[PDB]
């Protein structure tokens, strides 16, 4: 379609990605917690959360 | 909020036993003598040990390295010749079949034309890869800790 | 239930062989007897 | 004076004076519905960004 | 959405009758036979012929499945 | 005054099924909506009553099952309700779809989005029941699954050794299978209540696909006494299967224990997972098995944009029901060929057929909406 | 008028409302990191030669 | 377009919770309404887990809770949350039920009424659940009820041998028994639905009795921070008990196993029964003494008709304060009798006041109101 096709459209997609990241990553971060990752768990070894 | 409130809530269902030294724990005794696979209740699934014999690794060494698919031999995953540690599942759908029948030493298996080997081999289709094998550290002479 | 609060997992077994006990039915035998295999609880002290 | 002006300087000046900036209010009825100091003062953060 | 807020219509007449004045069945069985024979006549050309396509295939598939066995 | 719409309950009753605007022309393939919500209230009572004797232990599963048949009293008649009631639930959901796809009522975009949600919870809810008698189906169909619930690349062996309680099957291993399967029949409950709140914002679609404002009628008692009617006439089907024949859905290879040990002569699914079933062993793959397993359930929420025609209803588009009856008839050739060993005949029928399920709703139908846009002058 | 030091964070993460909700992960760090500097420091300190590890040594000489 | 008043799910959030009109001189005595919520959840979520490993069998029902506290992990915190968690509920529903009679709240009709209603069925759900861990204030708690249940003329003794399963005492004794403590709780949660329902119709009362429709303040954020709050302090002091006194509030003789051999030293309820325990104690009867415990809760319906004041709270009232709390040192009292052992003293004291309960709400409280009407000239 061309209904959504625009110089607009994407100009506030540049604006959101830095919003967009923040969207993703956050979750990636937040799957470790949840579900206690162990694989990523000791991507960084400080959190040593299993006793 | 969350991190001793989702982060605690698994053992009671999750990897911690609730039997702890249980299985994986004993001492195996000769809970079979030689040359059986017979049934046990732990981890699951019967674990087969087997006493092996002398003459059993040549039967595992002649086999040469072109057409079993999945290489993975007898001299790397168990460190005894004359021990071995088996898991009663099978690759793709989960059978094992009814003890000491086979043609060239192993279990045959009567779904629609398999057979598995006895040190965790595949000759047939349509098994896709080799036999789980389980965890284990000989530490002791005879007190045996398979995990 | 002694691991950890005032013996070692050695010290507990060697104890819980100081008594054999009354295992169940088996093919080629009776209700046979056996030493303590730790997961035993403390032997009890009237038949009935 | 005005020539200069383009969207970025126009984007940084409103974020000075407006973002997050106690306002003064007044009001005079019929005025019931007039929300809340605190609900107003609220207003001047936002969501997403 | 309720009764009175719908939708806007002009010049149109309805007439009814109360159900205690009438039949059950006027007609069942001369006009029941009738018009379901032209309701099935404008549907069955365009439901039909995709299930003749399974029963051709369901008779061609348990077919080489017999004789791949005993020659 | 008038207490049916000033009394603070009575209101809400009022405004939901006394007073309610419906199409007056509405036929009996909208009578299955109300059997769904019948086939749900019976299968949690009777599913209330097993559960205060079913045992959730691998040496005593399948022994709990034949007690309640042959010691309890009414056991053996509230069992096979159950068993049986599940086969009415999953026919009238096929029904159910397969209506709302005809007549184009996915356009309502949060009642049809909220459904396709609906249509996963249910599936995985008669998966985890059926493992919990424990015979060589029960065993031999848990496996199936989460062995190619490994081929999740970074978190899939994770999640197999979750659900069995750490390991193998043991005591605590169908602790979490029936745990799982008590919870989510009452999510299900929750998510058809705020799918009908959805539906109450526009009202029903109607089978010319054109909007009827100008003729409405009371809900009561129109569709109050052809709604007790199907309701009658669907017990009635029910208890002859109850009654007269109460195996004839089922497989009799799970009248024998589990036995990792013994081997059976076949693996065969209950009848309403079979389609998909013959989709997985298509693919020579197991990460573009379980891809294309879910995506054939996830193609339901791409109708609403694949919609090319003028008109919402097919009614009047008679190329586009020699289409939709094509599509029909290949789910019933993919339920054949998932009861079926994999041989010759049957290998490449399943994934020739596994084509034409994407090819008919991707491709096919958008194409031919447009031509009948075009032979009428839009 | 020399103020104190409140408005360390007033402007640069805490207005955007950003951090403000990301807090609850972001910063869900080095605190699990300090309070074993705590409770369990101070449960060892009031029972001293009463728990197990502390006497384990005597039968753990293999 | 805000998308709070439009969209359909989200404007029934907001008129409830959000936008809601209320007083701004509402008391900390208004927190224990979403108290009493949090302690039913808690409930809820706690014995769901203890379910799945109890066993209602009088041989093994004793057995299977001394191994949840000794083999389950983390089930000696959740059992002694359930049992805890209990005196939590009961403490919070006496404080809400003393506010609104001292400050008029019972002239709000219908949402009284709904409350009289809930009040009983909490008190049937706590009795089902101390007979099934089966001690020996189990077995003589149960025997006590259901022979004094036996005394009711016409239909007693078809009631007593229908819980039992028809037996004495065996297995099938306690099925019936958890299963009615199983479904009450969730008709607790529906009837709690419909009494906010009707207080929405009209708003709060507030300590001074004089409507405030010209003060109004939004409940967001003035009261979701208020009640937010109160939340945390009442679990914090709910685990000072869970992990510093868990057995403070039990009674050590139910850690014996039932035995209709030994023999009790004495019988004592939970501290939240011992109330109407000592109103029974003192009629030496076993009609007239299973219709005084039944009328000293059905007394509370009768307040709005008892009201002969022309104000409707306490606040400005000085003499019906003095009976206020006149009446609540002789609940007090009927705490201590219920609890000691039938002899000389606690045998006059125990019917002296038992007559003081109804003699303060039937008589002398509507002769108080009017005295202060006419020291005030109306
Ligand atoms: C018995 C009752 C059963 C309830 C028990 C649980 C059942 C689960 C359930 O309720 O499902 C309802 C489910 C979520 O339940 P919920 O979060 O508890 O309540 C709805 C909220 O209003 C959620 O907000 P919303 O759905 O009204 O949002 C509208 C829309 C647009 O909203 C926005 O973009 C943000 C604008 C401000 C919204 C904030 C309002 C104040 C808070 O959503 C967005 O695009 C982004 C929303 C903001 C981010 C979401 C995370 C925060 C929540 O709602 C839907 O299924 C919506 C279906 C629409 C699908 C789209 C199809 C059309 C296109
Ligand atoms: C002065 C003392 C206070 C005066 C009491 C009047 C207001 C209190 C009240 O509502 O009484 C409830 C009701 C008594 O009122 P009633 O029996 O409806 O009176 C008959 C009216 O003539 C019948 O007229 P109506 O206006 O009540 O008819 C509408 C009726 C019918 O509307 C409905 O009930 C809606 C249908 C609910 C069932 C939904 C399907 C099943 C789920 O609505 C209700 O009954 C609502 C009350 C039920 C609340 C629980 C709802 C169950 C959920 O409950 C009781 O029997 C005991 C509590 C009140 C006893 C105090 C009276 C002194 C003795
Ligand atoms: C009532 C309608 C009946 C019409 C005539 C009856 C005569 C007897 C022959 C039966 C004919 C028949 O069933 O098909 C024709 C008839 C024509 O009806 P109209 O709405 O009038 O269409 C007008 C187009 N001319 O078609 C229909 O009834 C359409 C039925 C709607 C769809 C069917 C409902 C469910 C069907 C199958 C479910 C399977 C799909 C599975 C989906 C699940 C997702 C994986
Ligand atoms: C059975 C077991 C019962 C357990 C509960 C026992 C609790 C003991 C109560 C001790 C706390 C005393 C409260 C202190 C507050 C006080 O006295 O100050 C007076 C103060 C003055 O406030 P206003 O009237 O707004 O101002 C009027 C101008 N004169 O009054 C109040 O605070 C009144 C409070 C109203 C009562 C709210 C809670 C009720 C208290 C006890 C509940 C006991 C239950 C009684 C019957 C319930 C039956 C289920
Ligand atoms: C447990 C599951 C379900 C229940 C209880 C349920 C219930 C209902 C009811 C009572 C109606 C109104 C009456 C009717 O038209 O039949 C309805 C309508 C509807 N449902 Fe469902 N439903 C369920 C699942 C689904 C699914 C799986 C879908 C689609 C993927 C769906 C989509 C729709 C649509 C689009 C309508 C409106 C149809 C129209 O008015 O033309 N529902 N549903
Ligand atoms: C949408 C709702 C449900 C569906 C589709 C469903 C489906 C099933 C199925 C297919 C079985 C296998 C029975 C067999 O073939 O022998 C089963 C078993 C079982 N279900 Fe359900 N169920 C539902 C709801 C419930 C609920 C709500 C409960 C409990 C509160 C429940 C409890 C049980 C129990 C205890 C079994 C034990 C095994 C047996 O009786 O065969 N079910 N369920
Ligand atoms: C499980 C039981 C109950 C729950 C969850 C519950 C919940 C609530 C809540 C949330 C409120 C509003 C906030 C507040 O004023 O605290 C409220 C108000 C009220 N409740 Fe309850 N309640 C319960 C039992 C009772 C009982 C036993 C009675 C009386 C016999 C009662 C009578 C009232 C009254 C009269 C009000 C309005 C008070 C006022 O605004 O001054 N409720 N309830
Ligand atoms: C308003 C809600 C509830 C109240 C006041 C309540 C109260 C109680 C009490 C006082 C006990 C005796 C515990 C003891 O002293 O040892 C008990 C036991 C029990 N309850 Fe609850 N209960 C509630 C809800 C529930 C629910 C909803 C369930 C199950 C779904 C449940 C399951 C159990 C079980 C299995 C036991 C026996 C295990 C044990 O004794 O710890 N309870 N309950
Ligand atoms: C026997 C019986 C009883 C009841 C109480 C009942 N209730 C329904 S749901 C009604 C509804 C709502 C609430 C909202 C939007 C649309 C519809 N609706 N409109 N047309 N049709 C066929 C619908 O179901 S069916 C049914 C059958
Ligand atoms: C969304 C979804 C989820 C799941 C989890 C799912 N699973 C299947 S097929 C399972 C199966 C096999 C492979 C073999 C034997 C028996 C069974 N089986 N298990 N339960 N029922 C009723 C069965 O027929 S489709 C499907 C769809
Ligand atoms: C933290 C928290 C969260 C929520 C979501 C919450 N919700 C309530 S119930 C609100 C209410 C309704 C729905 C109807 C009528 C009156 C009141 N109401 N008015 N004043 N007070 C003190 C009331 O509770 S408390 C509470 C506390
Ligand atoms: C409305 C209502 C209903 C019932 C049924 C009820 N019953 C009592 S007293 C029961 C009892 C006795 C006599 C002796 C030992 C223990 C217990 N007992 N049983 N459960 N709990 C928590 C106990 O303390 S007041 C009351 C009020
Ligand atoms: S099915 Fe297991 S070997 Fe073919």
């Amino acid at each position: 379609l061309s209904r959504f096709l625009g110089p607009r459209y994407r100009e506030l997609a540049r604006n959101w990605i830095p919003t967009a990241s923040m969207w993703g990553a956050v979750g990636a971060v937040g799957l470790v917690w949840a579900t206690d990752w162990r694989l990523i768990l000791d991507w960084v070894p400080y959190i040593n959360g299993k006793f | 909020a969350a991190k001793n409130a989702v982060s605690q809530f698994v053992s009671s269902m999750s990897a911690s036993a609730d039997v702890l030294a249980m299985s994986k724990i004993e001492i195996k005794l000769s809970d079979i003598p030689e040359g059986k696979n017979m049934a046990f209740k732990w981890r699951g699934k019967p674990l087969f040990v087997r006493h092996r014999t002398k003459k059993e690794i040549d039967q595992e060494a002649a086999v040469e390295v072109s057409q079993l698919r999945d290489p993975q031999h007898d001299l790397e995953r168990v460190k005894k010749p004359e021990w071995v540690i088996l898991i009663g599942v099978c690759t793709h759908l989960g059978c094992v079949p009814i003890a000491n029948a086979g043609d060239f030493g192993g279990y045959y298996c009567p779904c629609h034309g398999s057979h598995y080997d006895a040190s965790g081999r595949i000759r047939k289709g349509p098994a896709p890869l080799n036999l789980e094998v389980p965890t284990y550290e000989f530490t002791s002479d005879d007190l045996v800790i398979v995990g | 239930h002694l691991v950890g609060v005032c013996y070692t997992e050695e010290e507990a077994k060697a104890l819980a062989e100081e008594v054999e006990v009354q295992d169940g039915p088996n093919e080629d035998g009776e209700m046979f007897m056996r030493p303590g295999k730790l997961s035993d609880y403390f032997p009890k002290p009237y038949p009935n | 004076r005005i020539a200069e002006v383009d969207a970025s300087v126009v984007r940084e000046v409103c974020s000075k004076y407006f973002y997050d900036q106690c306002p003064a209010v007044a009001g005079l009825g019929p005025i019931e519905q007039l929300p809340d100091y605190n609900r107003i003062r609220s207003g001047m953060f936002w969501l997403r960004f | 959405r309720e009764f009175g807020h719908l939708t806007r219509m002009r010049h149109v007449i309805t007439y009814s009758l109360s159900p205690f004045e009438q039949r059950a069945f006027p007609h069942y069985f001369t006009k029941g036979i009738p018009n379901v024979l032209r309701r099935t006549r404008a549907c069955i050309l365009r439901v039909a012929p995709p299930f003749v396509v399974f029963y051709l295939v369901y008779t061609w598939g348990t077919q080489e499945f017999e004789k791949s066995k005993r020659k | 005054t008038n207490i049916r719409k000033s009394h603070p309950l009575m209101k809400i009753i009022n405004n939901a099924f006394i007073d309610l605007p419906a199409p007056s022309n509405i036929s009996s393939w909208w009578n299955f909506g109300s059997l769904l919500g019948i086939c749900l209230i019976l299968q949690i009572l009777t599913g209330l009553f097993l559960a205060m004797h079913y045992t959730s232990d691998t040496t005593t599963a399948f022994s709990s099952v034949t007690h309640i048949c042959r010691d309890v009293n009414y056991g053996w008649v509230i069992r096979y309700l159950h068993a049986n009631g599940a086969s009415m639930f999953f026919i009238c959901l096929f029904i159910h779809v397969g209506r709302g796809l005809y007549y184009g009522s996915y356009m309502f975009l949060e009642t049809w989005n909220i459904g396709v949600v609906l249509l996963f919870t249910v599936m995985a809810t008669a998966f985890m029941g059926y493992v919990l008698p424990w015979g060589q189906m029960s065993f031999w169909g848990a496996t199936v699954i989460t062995n190619l619930l490994s081929a999740i690349p970074y978190i899939g062996t994770d999640l197999v050794e979750w659900i069995w309680g750490g390991f193998s099957v043991d005591k605590a291993t169908l602790t979490r299978f029936f745990a799982f399967h008590f919870i989510l029949p009452f999510i299900i409950t929750a998510l058809a209540a705020v799918h009908l709140l959805f539906l109450h914002e526009t009202g029903s679609n109607n089978p010319t696909g054109i909007s009827s404002d100008m003729d409405k009628i009371p809900f009561h008692p129109y569709y109050t006494i052809k709604d007790i009617l199907g309701a009658l006439f669907m017990m009635l089907i029910l208890l002859i299967l109850v009654l007269f024949s109460p195996d004839l859905l089922g497989d009799p290879d799970n009248y024998t224990p589990a036995n990792p040990l013994n081997t059976p002569p076949h693996i065969k699914p209950e009848w309403y997972f079979l389609f998909a079933y013959a989709i997985l062993r298509s693919i020579p793959n197991k990460l573009g098995g379980v891809l294309a397993l879910v995506a054939s359930i996830l193609i339901l929420i791409l109708m609403p944009m694949l919609h090319t025609s003028k008109q919402r209803s097919m009614m009047f588009r008679p190329l586009s029901q020699c289409l939709f009856w094509m599509l029909v008839a290949d789910l019933i050739t993919l339920t054949w060929i998932g009861g079926q060993p994999v041989e010759h005949p049957f290998i490449i029928i399943g994934q020739l057929a596994s084509i034409l399920y994407f090819l008919i709703i991707l491709v096919l139908m958008p194409i031919t909406s447009i031509i009948e846009n075009n032979l009428l002058k839009w | 008028a020399a103020p104190t030091l409140t408005a360390r964070l007033y402007s640069l993460l805490f207005r955007r409302t950003s951090t403000f909700a990301l807090t609850i992960a972001v910063g869900a760090l080095f605190f699990e990191r300090a309070f074993d500097q705590g409770a369990d420091a101070i449960y060892e300190h009031i029972n001293q030669g009463k728990l197990w590890k502390h006497i384990k040594h005597k039968y753990e000489n293999k």
